[PDB]
Formats: structure tokens, C-alpha cells, sequence
């Protein structure tokens, strides 16, 4: 291919990406706990063409020293772990970190995912899981038949109140991880992030001490995108999109002129 | 003879101890 | 006459090859599960006494792209796409073995779980899913487990029945047959049921053509391909003129 | 001057053949991996970097390679006919064959072995190194050498290429013959 | 297992109108593309015979 073709069409594709990044934004517009993604382009490796030697310091400013792009592309899809607006609803059983902190959810294949999402429930036995596929909540909190509330202290302390008896009789504690790097973590849908090397070890602590997040309970944490942000970064793709198509055409014209004159 | 020449011959390589080794 | 006729017609006809490789991924665009195929060129030398200046150059096939396609919502049970990366192992006619990526699946009159091209889809046992006859509800599992409620029963009775042999091998070790289902290059080799893909169940996934990277594809072969033709045209205009030597 | 990580990138082809034909380098980056063949004929690099890990085969004539640094893996062979270098080290994983026609060498290692022919064709080295064995043929021509070692292994055919031998290994398991 | 009769009732379509105007899209997008790939071969062809 003549490079200048495969050049704009590396700009073809990052913004392709930076399309499906963006796409995938507005749809979950509503998603409890939804962090928002941005794509990050960085410029390609120049080589140097008028002196195979490799040296770049030489002659710079002379076409002995000439250096060609070739091209653009996303280096990485980065997670923006701001904290979202809160949701009041009258479930009892969903529950919000104000702040830092992520709740802990056993999946199936054992090992447990970290969460911003807090919409939960209760299964058959009574043990409290996500609302979604079911999977449960760590540390494990089983409420007994008898109890006729759910209360959720700031520390995650979950008490229920039984009749027959005052006070409040406590039933578990939950307990939220922080991570170092938040923004390493793999998300692997469902509203779950599985730790990686770059996100670091996890940091697990009682919900309220040593600048972990309070739990609060009949609130939900709201998707942190910006709808402006992404429409108007979608205007640029767009148009970032039509100009790389222009030059394509361009070196296609020139070429198509060659063979057709000389 | 023109340095860097290129050869008409099938260019010796690595698999196959048999052109790794014989000359 | 002088050789380089056949060194540019050779040439010619090998971007027409590669030409007619692209059209078949545009003509699956909207294809269920398929996998584009690349294409590109090698450079063969022909090695012998002279000098080294004839090489040829014939387009093949390397690999396909292995990305995940377009996931499509349907909202329909039996449909299933692949998270990530995986396989569902099929029997096509001829009943041999090999690996699919089209989850839109269907029930027969016996029972028999097959896909929308008729391939029966194995499961634990490494036979063909059979489902009892008269059912109720069908729910995949995310991880390919069957559970099917029998015809008048109550709801808490959703027993499982099979789970699809979900198979994730090395993309490099697969080639797509003559009837695109992808089998190990290396015949006789058993495909060994992963546990760890997921299904995406209530969705069908598409194709991953890359509809630019085809259009640009298609300008540098015309372009190449015109180039050549004029390599053949001064051939023949060269060799007519070396004529008049022995026109005394 | 000296091979970054970027400067390497425009020497390589798809299949990891590093070409540094006349290219003014001096030296390459410590633990240097390459995954084909290298080739530094016409360069003024005066030692190769320690642990340099070679896919391929070895290229260096007429270059200024003088110095090379125990630990260093080819797996195809080490043409350094016409370069500087003065002495082999010990402990070089050679996969083919040493030539050394037009070279400066004087001295190599005990137990030397070579999988291939060893080439000192015009080179004044002294004694061949008692335990030597080379798998391949023997060339010995415009060199120093008049006396061979008391035990050695030469798979292929001896070629002396002119030189008088007046002393003759008394264990040698020759699977060829003895040329002038 | 049947279903039961609901009396003064109707069943809606279940079509999904948005499924077909985003499926009308991606067909016609394809139906263009495949048109200028018969383009391509028929003005290569006219360059064959035309340039020899």
C-alpha cells in the first residue's frame, strides 16, 4: 500500500473506537453505578526515511533529517471512577458508598468481584444478593423469617427488628475494599470489576474508618456520565471520521491518475 | 565483486541444523 | 517473450484472487458469527542460475479475525452469544466435529437443540443435545447449563438437562473448513470442553467485518493491479520492437 | 553511538531480522534479544552486550567486532570472516559454524566445540586448544598453526591449505581425510 | 401447560419497529457497499481490455 493510505486509516480505526467507547457511555445512562469511559489516542512512532543511520539529532531542520508518522491510535479505554449523584428510593435493601470503596460480591467460579452498584435483595433463603443475576454479598448476611426491618447502619452494620423483644438484634457487617488504583480495574459487565496487577492489591476495611466510604442504606449512586460531554465528543469524532475518509480518496485519486497518464 | 549482493540460492537459515551448521 | 509478461499477468491474476477474498467478507457483513478472513501477499523467489531479479507473488489466507462481532439484542431464549472469546462445538452433516460461533439456536420437532444452519450442538456428554419433547420454558444458562421446565409443571421445577460444550482452543491452531465451521489444523484432535467462556444469553452476535478496512483493501489492489497491466503492455510493446533485428 | 529501543524498530522486518549492514552504531543494548538473524558486517561495534540472545544466524564481515562476552546464544552459526576480533570466549552457544577466515585470532577456549566447520583460515592463531572437537571440516590454510593438539575430534575432512604439520594428534577419530 | 383465554382481550404484534428502521439501516449500508465492489471488478475489467 502507499503509506499515506494505511496512515489515515489508523485514524479511521482510533475513531472508530472512540465511536464505540461513546456508544457504549449512552447506553448505560442509567445504570446504578455506572463509571464512564473516555478513549485515549497517543500518535504513532516516526521513522526516519532520509537517514537509515537512526539519528534524529543531526540535521532535523533538513530533509536529510525528515521523520514520517505513522498514524494514530487508542492507547487505552480510561475509567473516570468520579463519584455519582444519589438516588433516594424506598427499597430498603440497596445500599450506597459515599465515597471511596467498592462492595464485595462472590462469583460463581469463586473468587470475588468488587462493585459500585448497591441494588440488592434477598434470595429464597435470605441471604443478601445482587438484584441482578443473584450472585451473594461477602461477607455473608443471612435475615431470619421472624424480622420485620432491615437497618443498615453508616459502618454497615445490619441489624433487623424483631417483635417480642427491644433493641435491635445485629445479623452481620458489611465490609467494602478500596483499591490503590481504581482505574485498573477489568470490568467484566454486570456491573462487576475484577482486581488486576495495575489496580493493586485489595485494601478491605470496616465501611467508615481509615478514609473508607459510610453505607447508606435506601440510596443508589447514579451514573457519573455526562450526556452533553459525550454527544458534543461525538460531533468530533464524526467529523475527525470524514476528514481521514477525504484524504483516502485523495491518494486514491493521485494514483489512479498515474497509471491512467503515464 | 558489488558488496551486499544478493545471491540466486535459497539463503541458509536456522531450522533444520542442516544449513545452521554446514558452511 | 520476456518473461516479465508472466511476472506482471501472475501478479495480476493474484490481486484479482485477493479482490474476490474481500468480497465475500463485504457479502457477510450481516453473517452470525463469521469471522472475517485476511489477506495478503508472499514473495517467492525464483531461485536458479542468473541473477536474482524474478519474484513471485501469490495472495493466501493467514488467519481470520478473531474479534468479538456485533452483539444484536433480541430478547429471544434461544438465542446465545459468546462473551469474549470461545466456541460451540457442532456436527455438521457428514457428522464431524467442529467449532461455530452462531448461537441462534433452535428446537426441532424430536427435541434435538440445533443452530440456524441445522448443526446439531453437542454438549457434556460430547453427543448431540436432546431435549425432552413436550417442554414449557427454556432458559440457557450463562455458562451453557440447559434447564427446561416440563409441560404442566410447577415453576419451582427447573431441572437441568445438559450443558453446551463451550470450547476456547488457541485461534492460531484453527482454520475455517469448506463450510465455515473452524477445526484444528492438526487432524484427529479432540476438542476439550472450557469452562470458563460465558454466554451472553438473549442476544446473537454478528460479524466483525471491518467494512473500512475492506474498502481501503479494495483501492490498493485496483491500483496495484492496474500498474501491472501496464508492466504487460510495455512488455509486448518492448518485444515489438525487438523484431526489426532480423527484418533485412 | 548506540541502539535505543526505537532505533532497533527500523532495522526489523516481520520476521525479526535485525540488519545493521554499514549502519554507525557502536555498540547494542545490554541483554539484547533478537528473534532472527543479526547482521552487523561493516559496523564499528567493538563488543557485543552481555546475554545477547540470537534467533538466528551471525553476520559480521569485515566489521570492527573485536570483543565478545560470555553467556551469548545463536542458534543458527557466527560469520565473522574479516572482523577484528582477537580471542573467543568460553561459554558461547554456538549452533553452527565459526568462520574466522582473515581474522586477527590468536587463542581459543579448551574443550572448544563446534557443531560445524571451523574456518582459521590466515589467522595467527598458535595451538589449537587440546580437547577440541568440531562436528564439521577443518581449515587451517595461511595460518600459524604446525603442531596439532594430542586429542581431537574432527567429524569432517582436515584441510591444511599449505601449512606443514609435524606434530600429529595421537587420539583422532577422523571421518574424512587429510588435504594439502 | 396451555395458556389460558382471556374474553374481551387482544394480542398486539410483537414487532419492534425500532429493530426494523435499525435493521433497514445496516442492510441498506450493505446493499451500497457490495454495489461499488461490482463497480471496482467491472472498471478493472475495462482496464484489461482497453490498456492491451
Amino acid at each position: 500500500m502507499h503509506p499515506a493510505l494505511w496512515v489515515s486509516k489508523t485514524g479511521l480505526d482510533a475513531q472508530q473506537t472512540n465511536i464505540a467507547t461513546i456508544s457504549n457511555n449512552l447506553a448505560n445512562a442509567s445504570t446504578v453505578g455506572y463509571k464512564k469511559s473516555r478513549a485515549v489516542f497517543e500518535d504513532l512512532f516516526y521513522q526516519n526515511i532520509n537517514q537509515p543511520g537512526g539519528q534524529s539529532s543531526q540535521n532535523t531542520e533538513l530533509p536529510s533529517g525528515l521523520m514520517l508518522g505513522a498514524g494514530s491510535k487508542v492507547v487505552a479505554t480510561q475509567k473516570v471512577h468520579t463519584h455519582g449523584n444519589a438516588q433516594t428510593t424506598t427499597n430498603a435493601l440497596d445500599m450506597m458508598v459515599e465515597g471511596d470503596g467498592f462492595f464485595q460480591v462472590t462469583l460463581p467460579d469463586g473468587n470475588i468481584g468488587y462493585t459500585r452498584n448497591g441494588q440488592f435483595t434477598l434470595n429464597g433463603e435470605g441471604t443478601l444478593v445482587t438484584s441482578g443475576s443473584g450472585y451473594p454479598v461477602e461477607p455473608e448476611i443471612v435475615i431470619p423469617e421472624d424480622a420485620i426491618s432491615i437497618t443498615v447502619g453508616t459502618d454497615g452494620e445490619v441489624s433487623v427488628r424483631v417483635r417480642g423483644q427491644q433493641d435491635n438484634q445485629v445479623v452481620g457487617q458489611l465490609t467494602i475494599t478500596d483499591f490503590v488504583n481504581p482505574g485498573g480495574l477489568e470490568p467484566i459487565g454486570q456491573n462487576l470489576y475484577l482486581p488486576t496487577g495495575a489496580s493493586g492489591d485489595p485494601q478491605e476495611g470496616v465501611p467508615g474508618l481509615d478514609g473508607l466510604g459510610e453505607i447508606r442504606q435506601s440510596m443508589l449512586e447514579a451514573s457519573n456520565v455526562n450526556v452533553t460531554e459525550e454527544l458534543v465528543n461525538m460531533i468530533e469524532a464524526q467529523r475527525v471520521y470524514e476528514m481521514n475518509s477525504k484524504v483516502i480518496s485523495s491518494v486514491d485519486k493521485m494514483m489512479s491518475f498515474v497509471n491512467q497518464q503515464l | 565483486g558489488i558488496p551486499g549482493a544478493l545471491s540466486n540460492q535459497p539463503p541458509a537459515d536456522a531450522s533444520i541444523p542442516q544449513d545452521v551448521a554446514q558452511m | 517473450m520476456d518473461r516479465a509478461l508472466f511476472l506482471a499477468m501472475s501478479g495480476a491474476k493474484q490481486n484479482m484472487q485477493a479482490l474476490q477474498l474481500r468480497a465475500n467478507n463485504l457479502a457477510n457483513v450481516s453473517t452470525t458469527g463469521f469471522r472475517a478472513d485476511l489477506a495478503q501477499a508472499r514473495s517467492m523467489q525464483a531461485y536458479g542460475e542468473g541473477h536474482p531479479s524474478r519474484v513471485f507473488s501469490m495472495t493466501e489466507r493467514p488467519g481470520h479475525n478473531f474479534a468479538q462481532g456485533s452483539v444484536i439484542t433480541t430478547g429471544r431464549d434461544l438465542d446465545v452469544t459468546i462473551e469474549g472469546s470461545g466456541w460451540i462445538s457442532v456436527l455438521d452433516h457428514t457428522g464431524k466435529e467442529g467449532l461455530t460461533r452462531n448461537g441462534n439456536l433452535k428446537v426441532d420437532q424430536n427435541g434435538m437443540l440445533t443452530n440456524a444452519s441445522g448443526h446439531l450442538v453437542l454438549g457434556e456428554n460430547d453427543a448431540p443435545i436432546t431435549l425432552p419433547i413436550p417442554l414449557s420454558k427454556i432458559e440457557i444458562g450463562r455458562d451453557g447449563t440447559i434447564s427446561v421446565l416440563p409441560q404442566g409443571a410447577p415453576a419451582e421445577e427447573f431441572q437441568a438437562v445438559d450443558r453446551i460444550k463451550l470450547v476456547k482452543p488457541n485461534d492460531q491452531s484453527l482454520f475455517k473448513d469448506t463450510n465455515g465451521l473452524f477445526r484444528h489444523k492438526t487432524p484427529n484432535q479432540p476438542y476439550e470442553a472450557d469452562a470458563t467462556v460465558s454466554l451472553q444469553t438473549g442476544a446473537i452476535e454478528g460479524s466483525n467485518v471491518n467494512a473500512v478496512g475492506e474498502m481501503t483493501a479494495l483501492i490498493d489492489l485496483q491500483r496495484q493491479f492496474e500498474m501491472q497491466v501496464k508492466m504487460m503492455s510495455t512488455a509486448e510493446e518492448m518485444d515489438k520492437s525487438s523484431d526489426s533485428l532480423l527484418r533485412m | 553511538y548506540e541502539l535505543d529501543y526505537y532505533s532497533k524498530f527500523g532495522h526489523t522486518d516481520n520476521y525479526g531480522n535485525l540488519d545493521l549492514r554499514n549502519k554507525p552504531y557502536t555498540q547494542l543494548p545490554s541483554g539484547f534479544v533478537v528473534k532472527g538473524n543479526l547482521n552487523i558486517s561493516q559496523t564499528p561495534i567493538k563488543k557485543l552486550p552481555k546475554g545477547l540472545d540470537v534467533g538466528g544466524s551471525l553476520e559480521a564481515t569485515n566489521s570492527a567486532l573485536k570483543t565478545i562476552r560470555s553467556g551469548t546464544k545463536i542458534k543458527g552459526y557466527a560469520n565473522l570472516l574479516g572482523s577484528k576480533i582477537e580471542s573467543w570466549p568460553r561459554g558461547i552457544k554456538l549452533g553452527g559454524y565459526l568462520n574466522l577466515t582473515d581474522t586477527p585470532l590468536k587463542t581459543l577456549p579448551a574443550k572448544l566445540r563446534v557443531k560445524g566447520d571451523l574456518s582459521v583460515i590466515r589467522t595467527p592463531i598458535s595451538a589449537l586448544p587440546e580437547g577440541l572437537v568440531v562436528d564439521g571440516n577443518l581449515y587451517i590454510g595461511g595460518s600459524a598453526l604446525q603442531v596439532f593438539p594430542d586429542t581431537m575430534t574432527v567429524k569432517g575432512n582436515i584441510f591444511l591449505g599449505g601449512n606443514k604439520i609435524t606434530k600429529w594428534p595421537s587420539n583422532l577419530t577422523l571421518g574424512g581425510a587429510v588435504a594439502p
